[PDB]
């Protein structure tokens, strides 16, 4: 089992620029059989380029692949709209054919703050006996972002967790939402709760709370 | 639960077993209540083994380090013997050879 | 050109028996090998076997003792058979041609759970003064406990369609989804609209609706 | 195998009041060993007392147990809305484990007479060679009220089953149906045809008759 | 926390085997025996019996002879097999842990019969003549010879929705399910209000609509 | 009056084995012969053997070699099995007393089967021009590749149901089956009127409705 | 193994006639055990004659008997609207039972024209990899209709098939779908698809046809 390993998965360019795609596999690859896969949501992926040099029928030339031995990459002339999607690996030199882990590109632009919208739980839950609460972020380019629960001025972690939107067609943004669970006992106790949001782009520390 | 938690004879198994009802010499009008068997256990008896151990029954999530308590419970129950139970419910004396 | 059809069960009980089927048309049957591929959101894509027209299986050893192929040459169509099924095999699988580099199929889903159907709820929130105060707010409804995955929420019976978040279900301790729909308006248009969230849930078939009002 | 008796299934009162319910064996249960349930519709039985006196981790302490030998009683200090539910028996100092037979707490309100209404069968359903007349009670404190048919001034019975409905939420009311089936020949006999209700809270022997 | 999962067929025919299965999350599988009890209106709460780990059974003496359970040690299952069942054991099935006490499954409803599924049909119901002149009438609809447990009853399409009572379905000699509903008007609505009362079958998707006229 | 009440496996696969069974009430079960009568769309009604309430049988000598019946005389039934079954016996089976003439079974549909439930897809039908200036035309939607065979079809959701043809479904080479719904309008009303069919496939869960457009 | 041999499967008459249904044996029937079936659609057959005269209990008058040796027959001197059925021999003077071929008779009206349609494939299904042509018939009493399919002026054997609809409950006519299935390559040459179809009721050979 010829495992590949590629480049970081995320890695973020404005279009109209170029793009370099590493692979590496644990052994070397017989006649340089690597395979080049591209995927689109909801579709099947497609096959881009073969033998790790020459070019699928009907691809365009901007797709080039160079590399021997353990090493190989993947080239872009220059990203339309449309190449965006996920890169995969494939060696077909041995006899479990063996799949990358995958390489995603994004949209580049410039640096936006997240606003906080938070939600107070509801009655009806409460008589339901549950209560979520909701840190809640909107309109982020860097996905890169981190929000830390202070109850009873006092780390909570293992009983949260966030859902992230995909990115935007048209504002390459992101909108979080981080939900965590507490006991109505403990949440009666406590008079203090917040959420702090940290992030690379937004440099004060805000600490939204309430009570 | 005799022929598991209490007393078990193997399958290949040679001799007699003979039991006579014995309500005259272990009833009292007031109940018998001084033979007890063995109720709760994790696992079945092996052929002729015999367990004495007390070793309250967890049956639980809290350990329960030898207190009784919730879902801890004794696992040795006194049989209640009196005069007027029917056949069946009154006691029998048994001989395994 | 050849067009590949697959049909098969998605929803499974743990410890079941998982059968996929597959179609040809455009080309020939025989003189071909037709291989399984199997897509998880956390390992990756990964190769199960595949199989000829004559009865030859090649299997991926990883899975080769629960994995079984079978070919029906009279119908043109292939099949697999994986037993013993776990919640560590929900997939989308793809039947493809030889190693690929040509045609895939479409894609079918595999969720193997052991939670029984059960119908949406949708949780009320209220915007807080503060976000009064500022000058902007967030209206969202808040839908849990729903086994089967695909869900549908809209906002203002459809006509709002202009920064409508719905982000993706999340998968809890107890087996059951949940999601929330939000949507971002002025602090100024607070007070005097009312809002709607809508939820509609297929396989249950159930139909939802709230009516969001602020506070 | 002890068999488990428990008080009168059905017992009605009004909330803010005292509830004791009242269970025995026809064996002597060894150490005391009986534990009372409390099942709300659609739910799996909940535990309250162990042992015929202790309490249960996160149990209200409105609920007492007191009893030994082969007679228990399980008290409620005071009702509260949802402390109606079904109430169950349960002795485990017996290999085979035998729970009781269930009691149901009602909520009870001022008595009330029953309405009486009847509807005349259809041609179209002695198209098929059967007939049906129903009798119905609505508004009734007590869960039953006697109902008896009466075809050409005799009495009938093994032909008809009563339906009964759950009280009402606000009005805690009750409704009642009785439906009678018989041959084409049979139905088509007699002209006259009567319901009459017998019923503590209306002193009339409310006869209902159609031509 | 131990949260028990079950799952199993809820419609069987006669001198058929009665399988259930319940998976357990959150706790020490080993170490623990666990229970399947029953649950019917007509005589009350029974213990089936319970298995531990490693294999060793305890069984009511009631149902001795046609009760099997089997632990899957792997998955963390446990599953119950009562063979040649009959009418009798329509009951609901729950899976609990030990004697209870502390935990227990949601439960399965389980019904025996022998008819297929079809749709029911609407007996029209006239008002009486007094009815109309005593100021308080009475509309009511019967639904006749279906097998399937979910049928429902409307009035004009959930116009008349005040005052409504449906009651309960019940058995038939020949195993088919009848049920009325019925709602109270004044004579004032009789005639000036149009009274149509809807009924919807799912498992048979039937729906029959039926015009109320005073006779 | 006697009441026979069967039940058995409506689907099965080839090289299996066919059980139904028989109930009967209302009379004496013992001193009678129970017989089995098989119809098919093809060749028509045949007699496959009777049973008497001590085993002894009578077989039809062309299917003396697959076919068994056994009689349980505590619950007043019998049973049927029939093995090595194979496509040509699809049919429908009843169950009568003696030589019939007086009492026979509901009668059960068996159908012989290789392939896995699928869900249908659908096709619109579009009118020519030409017989739009005819005026009168016909709007119709195709149903296909579906392998349990009930499926429902209707107009505008329910509405429209004047001038509505539904073709009996058809058997096709790859074991699924097909239909189409058609329905006749004037030319006149095409185009200023939408019109759509929506079916629902029960054993797979897919409801979809379809907008047909003239070209 | 007596072969029952049955008259024409479909005999078309007017309400209130004369039917006569024909049975013909291989072999003699001992003592005249002749029995006469009558199926209608969704349900089990019902007997009606027994001896080849006789008449079972219950059975109206209009149904008659008569026959010996190896002929036998079936009269209703006028008929009602639900005997319209399928009629069924049945021999029981032999060791195995056998039934006839059926005989299913239909309500005679005045001759009518079929309106003929033709509907070229959606893109939808070519873009699935297949293509159905159908051709339908509307409203038209005699059943012998025939249809087939010119593809570019040639005849098309074995590759479509045809579904009817049973007889309307007031039109009394009836519906026939011929559909025809091609690949994509065979669907994709050529340019111009007809049906045509002969039918007794209208002289023209209705020929409509569709790029």
């Amino acid at each position: 089992e010829i495992v590949m390993t590629q480049s970081p998965g995320t890695l973020s360019l404005s279009p109209g620029e170029r793009a370099t795609l590493s692979c590496r596999a644990s052994q070397s690859i017989s006649s340089s059989y690597l395979a080049w896969f591209q995927q689109k949501p909801g579709q099947a992926p497609r096959l881009l380029i073969y033998g790790a040099s020459s070019r699928a029928p009907g691809i365009p030339d901007r797709f080039s692949g160079s590399g021997s031995g353990t090493d190989f990459t993947l080239t872009i002339s220059r990203l339309e709209p449309e190449d965006f999607a996920v890169y995969y690996c494939q060696q077909y030199g041995d006899s479990p054919l063996t799949f990358g882990g995958g390489t995603k590109v994004d949209i580049k632009r410039t640096v936006a703050a997240p606003s906080v919208f938070i939600f107070p739980p509801s009655d009806e839950q409460l008589k339901s006996g549950t209560a979520s609460v909701v840190c809640l972020l909107n309109n982020f380019y860097p996905r890169e972002a981190k929000v830390q629960w202070k109850v009873d001025n006092a780390l909570q972690s293992g009983n949260s967790q966030e859902s992230v939107t995909e990115q935007d067609s048209k504002d390459s943004t992101y909108s979080l939402s981080s939900t965590l669970t507490l006991s109505k006992a403990d949440y009666e106790k406590h008079k203090v709760y917040a959420c702090e949001v940290t992030h690379q782009g937004l440099s004060s520390p805000v600490t939204k709370s309430f009570n | 639960k005799i022929a598991d938690y209490n007393y078990k004879l193997p399958d290949d198994f040679t001799g007699c077993v003979i039991a006579w009802n014995s309500n005259n010499l272990d009833s009292k009008v007031g109940g018998n209540y001084n033979y007890r068997y063995r109720l709760f256990r994790k696992s079945n008896l092996k052929p002729f083994e015999r367990d004495i151990s007390t070793e309250i029954y967890q049956a639980g999530s809290k350990p329960c380090n030898g207190v009784e308590g919730f879902n801890c419970y004794f696992p040795l129950q006194s049989y209640g013997f009196q005069p007027t139970n029917g056949v069946g419910y009154q006691p029998y004396r048994v001989v395994v050879l | 050109e050849v067009q590949l059809q697959q049909w098969g069960a998605g929803l499974l009980k743990p410890s079941e028996t998982l059968s996929l089927t597959c179609a040809v048309y455009g080309e020939s049957f025989s003189g071909y090998y037709w291989s399984w591929i199997r897509q998880s959101p956390g390992k990756g894509l990964e190769w199960i076997g595949q199989i000829n027209h004559s009865g030859n299986t090649n299997y991926n050893p990883s899975l080769k003792s629960r994995v079984t192929m079978s070919v029906d040459t009279s119908k043109n169509q292939f099949s697999l058979k994986l037993s013993s099924v776990t919640a560590a095999d929900t997939a989308v699988y793809y039947c493809a041609r030889e190693l690929g580099h040509d045609y895939w199929g479409q894609g079918t889903l595999v969720t193997v759970s052991s939670a029984s159907t059960k119908g949406p709820s949708v949780f009320p929130l209220a915007p807080s003064s503060k976000s009064t105060s500022g000058g902007t707010a967030a209206l969202g409804c808040l839908v849990k406990d729903y086994f089967p995955e695909p869900v549908t929420v809209s906002w203002n019976s459809g006509a709002l369609t202009s920064g409508v978040h719905t982000f993706p279900a999340v998968l809890q301790s107890s087996g059951l989804y949940s999601l929330s729909s939000v949507v971002t308006v002025p602090s100024s248009s607070l007070g005097t609209q009312t809002y709607i969230c809508n939820v509609n849930h297929k396989p249950s078939n159930t139909k939802v609706d709230k009516k969001v009002e602020p506070k």
